[PDB]
């Protein structure tokens, strides 16, 4: 049957006639095809958002129904493209249209049906074998960096009847003909999936590999965990996309979808240009980035009741990757715009509202979603070990922290960047709040260290230690001028004044600081705290003898020593060999050992 | 094309403040503009803002006045608001809703154009790389205005800021064009709207510049239209003819009290300090129109003008503006009591373009090392200020004395400039050097040796 | 009197150019009145009646 449109509002449409509806039920309304949602039932009359503009829309109009609820269309082409809030690639239909602007009503399939694709077939594949689910039945070269698995969807079963050959096979061509109990069905290497329903799973398990971020800041004190999950809040300008882009850049994942959800579209273009000439090395072979990552972008001016579909079709694909034995993470940028979005289509429905004018169950959406995080055993036979990872970012107005956004995020996340306004005004580039900011993966990574870097875990312990004393002196000497104080604590003072001018500060847009390997982290905090410690312990010794070193003397002593340490973070991780610079690091340690032993 | 009669009505089912809704209309168009008759002799205009069975609202954009419900006439022309817009719209100075003013004759249109426009889609938009010389040293210098942004200009009330747009509008250029004017002017007082007549008659580009202007007495909902209209002609200018344009704004806070009142007429969900909650999205509409395209040549710039009602900056308005935009440019009433002609606060005027219009090819590479060198004793001499003001001058030390000195030396070259100078780029480095050579070599730790071995002496 | 004399004769082109622009505009109008007014005319007669796409019975 056909309902027809009773009224309008914003992007809100009454539609009667609509006896057999159902709620989140796809729907097409105008003369146009505007894809919507239902969201209220009332008797015969039913409530519409819609994913386009509205406007030019009369009553009376047709509207068609679907049983389908909303899907996202799944398998191969997809890397290397940008698709819109609901599954649609830009760059086809702009192929297609051959113009500037989105069409209105633009519909095209969301993969090609022309790309043609090399299959090989599994190696025990036998005709009347079982599978039962998740099981790879074939290997698709879709690209050089990044081979596409195919395996049977979920709630699937049944012996083997058909096997198609090795070779090539455009979509929708049968792969694979399973009978169960007298049945036959087909299945190609693309199928459909609900966008709201959780992918089951076999078992979560705990987190035990760190994910890198590129970071000397974040990696040494706040470090992050494969498959976990955290929360970037901070006003304007304190850079989140910054580290978004770097994450995305010099992750140790191998797919990253970044869904870009209410920005400006600049920075799509930013990744559009930058990403393509960039390469990165695995298997002794240089590829362009592009190929390991895909794009779902939502520009802000776009209509608003499509940033919530954005945000889920970017989950869902994830996981999709995540089932195929991968470790992946997620750039979510400003879910606060999806929340906004939420406010708004509450607000047309007349409902209650709840604290500063979001619906009550923004907390219960945040929840679920963030829920789907984690390290996984996937379904299937041929065991795989793969992960989820979610970076999200939150924009508070006004750069508190007092709106319910973001504190319905710290509820669940286990991770928090804190940022700081000043600190970004300072030129402190990457300004990250220390003093607020923590982490509750320390524990479950200690073996890594323990393992790797067993040095490396004295070495924070005693760095935050500085950092904090630093913190407790720095309001007394605000208060109440120098001159007061004994030689132990200038001494810690400036130190972690150098700290926090060298180790904190990281510009990474100069060549030489894009990245930095973690050895490096490693080795200039060891030099670092050497320097201090026996600093430290020289002057203590003194304390009692006719000759008590203060730090004048220090500074007369070793002026060209701290300028060297200073400069210290001077080493392109490129066209600078590892052993060079390790052993520049220990040269110059063996050079601090000689100054203070001649003191 | 329409070729069917209009719909006359006199079903005025009632009235509510700014609104009227009107009964018994045969199959209403969402958004159409509608015509109607007082029962005198003049006539007004409006918008449907939402339909339900056969009632319909609509919203008057001059304002709800003597109305009656039995008398007067409405006309629904079955269209959404689409404009008239030819090329010889240059030249000519335009009321709100674009009834010429200057006496001449009606707009004899090219094209007919939808007032909403539509968004660009992000595939096909070129990112932009190419600078704009601007001759002031606190703009170039220590940030950077590049063809296609769009940052805008905070300010406060009694502040200096129109003659800050005034130069950057005047010697515009590119470091080594015709740059159209869309000038529109949203609720200021005429003082204002004479001075800025003025300068552009004084610079004599008068050929390229096409006017929208809006008074404090014009009828106060006609302002959330105001802006649309002008920028709806540059896309035109800039996209069908390749030209390019830059757009100025005078004051998008009254544009925001516009939006406030129509919101507030209709109670809808507040959000921060009386808003309309979906404020954002509308911010979000008038900017986004900007940067370059695929294929074509044209250009859009924009620098809108803002007024905070105080120096609070975590008001709703410039903290969202802040959102949108890729920077601002900060304007702090202190310097203007101290007299300094740009009262520009380079510290707090982060700009995000930096990155790709600076560096060589373009200028040279030592300009953002000595930007943010800069930056970091501006910073300190803001520190050791504040340090001073508690401690007193004899507890200082020599370093204290060195970052004061690059204080007082910064504030009286780099940012102090003349009304009608013109500095090049390469002038402005220079100064930079010499503002850094104050310090000794060894103060300069963000500055990369390579740079400091060759430029240092 | 060097300005008065520049102006005078300023105003004197342009004058001029006006004159001569409004005149090639009327060569222009007068040569293309007729098939105007014709499209304009059969415009007007054609009909082509019609009900709402939105009608119901």
């Amino acid at each position: 049957t056909f309902g027809y449109v009773h009224g309008v509002s914003g992007p809100v449409v009454t539609a009667c006639d609509m006896a057999g509806a159902a709620m989140y039920e796809l729907v097409r309304v105008g003369h146009s095809e505007l894809v919507g949602e239902i969201i209220r039932l009332e008797g015969d009359m039913a409530t519409i958002q819609v994913y386009e503009e509205t406007s030019g829309v009369s009553v009376g109009d047709p509207v068609l129904r679907t049983g389908k609820p909303l899907s996202v269309e799944l398998g191969p082409g997809i890397m290397g493209a940008i698709f819109d809030g609901i599954q649609r690639p830009l760059s086809d239909i702009s192929s297609q249209t051959q113009s500037i602007y989105i069409p209105r009503g633009v519909n095209v399939s969301a993969l090609s049906r022309d790309i043609k694709w090399e299959f090989i077939p599994s190696k025990n594949l036998r005709v009347g074998s079982h599978i039962t689910g998740g099981d790879i039945y074939g290997i698709v070269n879709e690209n050089s960096l990044i081979k596409h698995k195919i395996m049977l969807p979920p709630r699937n079963r049944g012996s083997v009847t058909y096997i198609a050959p090795p070779g090539n096979y455009d979509a929708s061509d049968v792969v694979l003909e399973l009978e169960f109990e007298g049945v036959k069905e087909k299945f190609s290497m693309v199928q459909v999936w609900p966008v709201r329903q959780v992918r089951p799973v076999t078992e979560k398990l705990p987190a035990n590999h760190p994910l890198l971020t590129g970071q000397r800041v974040l990696d040494a004190l706040f470090p992050c965990v494969q498959g976990g999950t955290t929360a970037i809040p901070g006003a304007f300008g304190c850079g989140k996309t910054v580290i978004s882009q770097s994450l995305s850049k010099y992750s140790n994942s191998d797919v990253i979808i970044y869904v870009g959800c209410g920005e400006r579209g600049n920075e799509m273009s930013e990744v559009l240009r930058d990403f393509p000439e960039l390469t990165m090395e695995v298997d002794g072979k240089v590829e362009s980035i592009m190929k390991r990552t895909a794009l779902v972008a939502n520009t802000s001016n776009m209509p608003v009741a499509a940033r919530e579909a954005s945000i889920y079709t970017g989950i869902t694909l994830s996981e999709y990757f995540r089932d195929m034995g991968y470790h992946v993470s997620m750039m979510a940028d400003s879910t606060s715009r999806w929340a906004e979005a939420l406010r708004e289509i509450s607000g047309r429905l007349a409902e209650m509202p709840a604290d500063s004018g979001y619906p009550a169950y923004l907390g219960a959406r945040l929840a679920s979603f963030y829920e789907r995080a984690g390290r996984v055993k996937c379904l299937g036979n041929p065991e795989r070990e793969g992960s989820v990872s979610i970076v999200g970012a939150v924009s508070p107005p006004g750069g508190d922290f007092s709106d319910p956004v973001t504190s319905a995020t710290l509820g669940i996340v286990q991770v928090f960047w804190g940022l700081d306004k000043k600190l970004a005004q300072r030129k402190h580039f990457p300004s990250v709040n220390w003093l607020i900011s923590y982490s509750k993966y320390m524990r479950a990574l200690d073996e890594y260290y323990d393992k790797h870097f067993t040095e490396f875990v004295p070495l924070r312990t005693k760095a935050k230690e500085i950092l904090q004393e630093e913190e407790d002196l720095a309001e007394i000497v605000q208060l109440v001028g120098k001159a007061s104080l004994a030689e132990t604590d200038k001494i810690t003072l400036e130190v972690a004044k150098l700290i926090k001018d060298d180790f904190l500060q990281q510009n990474g847009y100069t060549p030489y600081d894009r990245f930095c390997p973690f050895y490096k982290t490693v080795g200039m905090l060891s030099n670092m705290i050497s320097f201090y410690d026996m600093a430290r312990r020289a002057v203590e010794t003194t304390a009692q003898s006719d000759n008590k070193i203060t730090w004048s003397i220090i500074r007369e002593h070793m002026g060209e020593i701290l300028y060297k340490l200073s400069s210290m973070k001077f080493k392109d991780p490129v066209k600078d060999g590892e052993a060079k610079i390790k052993a520049d690091y220990a040269q110059l340690l063996e050079d601090m050992q000689n100054a203070f032993r001649s003191l | 094309y329409l070729s069917q009669p209009r719909l006359t009505y006199k079903t005025v089912s009632g009235v509510n403040g700014p609104l009227v809704i009107l009964d018994h209309v045969k199959f209403p168009r969402y958004a159409e503009i509608v015509h109607l008759t007082l029962p005198d002799g003049t006539k007004r205009s409006g918008q449907v803002l939402e339909v339900s069975g056969s009632k319909a609202v609509v919203q008057v954009f001059e304002g709800t006045s003597g109305i009656d419900a039995k008398k007067t006439s409405c006309e629904f022309t079955g269209d959404i608001l689409r404009t008239p817009v030819s090329e010889d719209m240059l030249g000519r100075v335009f009321n709100g809703s674009g009834k010429p003013i200057d006496r001449g004759p009606v707009v004899l249109a090219e094209d007919f154009l939808d007032i909403m426009g539509q968004p660009i889609n992000p595939q096909c938009r070129i990112y932009p790389e190419e600078m704009i010389q601007t001759g002031i040293s606190a703009i170039d210098g220590m940030n950077s205005i590049a063809r296609g942004q769009k940052i805008p200009i905070f300010s406060a009330a009694g502040l200096p800021h129109n003659e800050i747009a005034a130069q950057i509008c005047r010697q515009a250029g590119l470091v080594k064009e015709n740059f159209a004017i869309v000038f529109a002017a949203m609720g200021v007082n005429m003082e204002t709207a004479r001075f800025f007549k003025s300068d552009f008659e004084e610079n004599g580009s008068m050929d390229n510049v096409c006017l929208f202007l809006n008074l404090a007495n014009d009828p106060t909902i006609e302002r959330i239209i105001t802006p649309r209209l002008a920028l709806t002609t540059a896309e035109f200018l800039a996209y069908q003819c390749e030209k390019h344009v830059l757009v100025i704004l005078t004051d998008m806070s009254s544009y925001a009290e516009a939006l406030r009142e129509v919101s507030a007429a209709r109670e809808e969900v507040p959000g921060r300090r009386g808003f309309p909650g979906y404020m954002y999205t509308d911010l979000a509409t008038i900017y986004e129109r900007a940067g370059r395209v695929e294929g074509r040549n044209g250009s859009i710039t924009q620098i809108p003008i803002l007024t905070m009602p105080n120096d609070d900056i975590t008001h709703p308005i410039p903290d969202l503006t802040g959102y949108i935009t890729e920077g601002q440019i900060y304007v702090d009433r202190q310097l203007h009591n101290r007299q300094i002609y740009p009262p520009i606060n380079v510290l707090p005027s982060l700009s995000r373009l930096m990155k790709s219009a600076i560096g060589e090819g373009m200028t040279r590479k030592d300009h953002a090392d000595v930007s943010n060198q800069l930056y970091a004793c501006y910073a300190i001499g803001k520190d050791v200020q504040a340090m001073k003001a508690v401690v007193g001058e004899e507890a200082l030390t020599s370093d204290d004395l060195l970052y004061l000195e690059f204080l007082q030396k910064f504030e009286k070259n780099f940012i102090t400039q003349g009304p009608y100078e013109n500095r090049t780029v390469y002038e402005t480095l220079d100064i930079g050097w010499q503002l850094l050579r104050i310090f000794p070599k060894e103060m300069l730790k963000r500055i990369p040796q390579s740079t400091l071995s060759e430029f240092y002496p | 009197q060097a300005a008065m004399g520049s102006q005078g004769n300023l105003s004197a082109e342009v004058e001029q150019a006006t004159r001569r622009q409004v005149q090639g505009m009327q060569s222009s109008q007068q040569r293309n009145r007729e098939r105007v007014l014709a499209q304009l005319l059969g415009m007007v007669c054609e009909v082509r009646p019609q009900v709402h796409p939105n009608y119901r019975v």
